[PDB]
RNA sequence: GGUUAAGCGACUAAGCGUACACGGUGGAUGCCCUGGCAGUCAGAGGCGAUGAAGGACGUGCUAAUCUGCGAUAAGCGUCGG
RNA sequence: CCCGGCGAGGGGAGUGAAAAAGAACCUGAAACCGUGUACGUACAAGCAGUGGGAGCACGCUUAGGCGUGUGACUGCGUACC
RNA sequence: GUAACGGGGCUAAACCAUGCACCGAAGCUGCGGCAGCGACGCUUAUGCGUUGUUGGGUAGGGGAGCGUUCUGUAAGCCUGCGAAGGUGUGCUGUGAGGCAUGCUGGAGGUAUCAGAAGUGCGAAUGCUGACAUAAGUAACGAUAAAGCGGGUGAAAAGCCCGCUCGCCGGAAGACCAAGGGUUCCUGUCCAACGUUAAUCGGGGCAGGGUGAGUCGACCCCUAAGGCGAGGCCGAAAGGCGU
């Protein structure tokens, strides 16, 4: 009982792991190097 | 008449297995048996099958005489793909797609 | 540095014109089991040239 | 609607557009733009024109 | 007194495609470009519904200029001279029988090169 | 008939385009409803130290998930249908 | 019953009004991806269309030519909000 | 990079003066059709005839319409002689549109005149699902290293035996407390998971396995600290303390 119940199943939950997967507060921006037309 | 035999859902994508089934397009059947064998593909072994498959059933079902026969139709399309997800760097997920085809080979006596 | 526009199918079609693969043709016949084989290949049943060798 | 008035996401940084409420009456499950109340149709007409 | 708008949608959009027939790439496949399509061609349609009318006045006025040089006048003498003896012969009469019968047009040119005197 | 010249020139598709026929993927559209929403007319407007609301662990011929029940544990006594 | 690894997936037989209703199971569109047929394409420069226009293939037809598909060559022409 | 006639080229195809022809626009004329605004006649309303004139258009004002879901007309009418829906073809209105019919579909649909709107989408770095491109490209996670024979198996570089080689050895060895919760052992299976294959596995399924007077909790005693009968404070909630 387990082909195409479980291989369909893991469809679902990788939805919501790459749902999860996007705190975005990593972004880390600055943009280290100097700005592009500074003072 | 025509005789049919399908592999549904095989575990290969359609562009790679597309590959093979150009070779055996139109000859006979002997030569088609005599070429997949001396070929090193992953796919070369399920499109012997599905050809042998397809053989079998044209003597057992249908009529006989195997020794005319040849590749009237081949070709592949795709089926449905699994999904799966892969970790990156710096917290990012990508996904995955697993692709699926189906093989059909037409054999005929004519 | 990425694409600025999608190529388009008929692209796609000409970049892969050279990736079709070959059949062999050369295939030989042993003189004494009479079973085939590719050239300067021992044969499944282990039959080089006529004279039996190893076949294991 | 049932739910949360925290923002999805920041204002700027990210590449997608602005959003402030998951009950928008643009997102998928929101609200009615304009709602209905229940109501009462009747009207009026003059004795001597009835 | 909710309204779906399915159906009404989709025989729209497939009114505008069986229009690009024939064209070009995602321009007969994909609603957003078709459209844009269609209302060029529309615009040329009616733009070259005019200058239809221009080219094939060229083409006879080249064509009786090239068969009255055959019979040593120019095309300018020529169609002044019909014009001193009263000969209302339309141009594309004249490109057809300068095509199609010489010696009617030898008769014309010379009834002309008479007028000019 | 032949031999020389000079001039002109059908037939190829590694692949690609458009049209038509037949398919694959995907799940819209139509048609359904013991699920909801808004109300009229009546009822009741509380439960608990005689241990509440809400739970844990158990309970079957078979082991569990729902539904019931409490070591008398998918049930015990009596009066009616 | 047959091919296959005592597989997965198929081709027969059988039930049913229907299996192209076969359990991923009412109907089943679009993007996207294929096989087959007809025409065009390897000396040619650009919003890819529009106005002219040979040749080829198929159907009708009594001539005479019509209808469908393709489109060599040529005039004009720098998307939408 | 010719490039200070658009080019080719030009001693007239250059520049003055005169003249007659012709080309040249959606301008004007010819033929056919539609719509306004007036005038004039018949019906003297509508219905008409004979005329004159008008019709590029953003912001914006005014006038007419098409189509979709629901209510009445409805126990009416159309429906296996095949409804809604899907997919081609052919006709006709100035337009949004309408009608007939071939194939799928297998049970509902609505003249006509009125009424009420969740009434029409290409754009909003719009929201949800599906599918492309880059591309069969980049990568397969420590440079401690592997070679051969036999076995099982449909299939063996990766599994099991054997020999040889290499690496760690104050650890890459043997234990305990935290934390986890059957991952432990045996038998079976390879469709998903394992960054490849797999007969293998911390993967699926079924059985089995954890024995205490002395080891540890529980128990007896208190530190930092907590609670706190009375008590003292405080709009209420409460705060501090014997």
């Amino acid at each position: 009982m387990t082909a195409n119940s479980r291989s369909m199943n893991l469809s679902n939950s990788v939805a919501v792991t790459v749902y999860e997967a996007w705190r975005q507060l990593g972004y880390k921006g600055s943009w280290w190097w100097p700005r592009i037309r500074g003072p | 008449m025509e005789t049919i035999a399908k592999h549904r859902h095989a575990r290969s994508s359609a562009q790679k297995v597309r590959l093979v089934a150009d070779l055996i397009r139109g000859k006979k059947v002997s030569q088609a048996l005599d070429i997949l064998t001396y070929t090193n593909k992953k796919a070369a072994v399920l499109v012997k099958k599905v050809l042998e498959s397809a053989i079998a059933n044209a003597e057992h079902n249908d009529g006989a005489d195997i020794d005319d026969l040849k590749v009237t139709k081949i070709f592949v399309d795709e089926g449905p793909s699994m999904k799966r997800i892969m970790p990156r760097a710096k917290g990012r997920a990508d996904r995955i797609l697993k692709r699926t085809s189906h093989i059909t080979v037409v054999v005929s006596d004519r | 540095a990425v694409q600025q526009n999608k190529p388009t199918r008929s692209k796609r079609g000409m970049r892969r014109s050279h990736d079709a693969l070959t059949a062999v043709t050369s295939l030989s016949v042993d003189k004494t089991s009479g079973e085939k084989h590719l050239r300067h290949h021992i044969t499944a049943d282990g039959y080089y040239r006529g004279r039996k060798v190893i076949a294991k | 609607v049932t739910g949360s008035g925290k923002k999805p996401w920041r204002q700027k940084g990210t590449g997608r557009a602005r959003s402030g409420s998951i009950k928008s009456p643009i997102w998928r499950s929101g609200g009615v733009t304009f709602a209905a109340r229940p109501q009462d149709h009747s009207q009026k007409v003059n004795k001597k024109m009835y | 007194a909710r309204v779906k708008r399915g159906v009404i949608a989709r025989a729209r959009h497939k009114k505008i495609l069986k229009q690009a027939k024939g064209y070009y790439g995602a321009r007969s496949r994909v609603y957003r470009v078709a459209f844009q399509a269609v209302i060029k061609a529309g615009q040329y349609a009616y733009r070259d519904r005019r200058q239809r009318k221009r080219q094939f006045r060229q083409l006879w006025i080249a064509r009786i200029n090239a068969a009255a040089r055959q019979n040593g006048i120019s095309y300018s003498k020529f169609i002044n001279g019909l014009k001193k003896a009263s000969v209302e012969i339309d141009r594309k009469i004249l490109a057809d029988i300068a095509v199609f019968d010489k010696v009617a047009f030898t008769a014309l040119v010379e009834k002309a090169k008479a007028a000019l005197a």
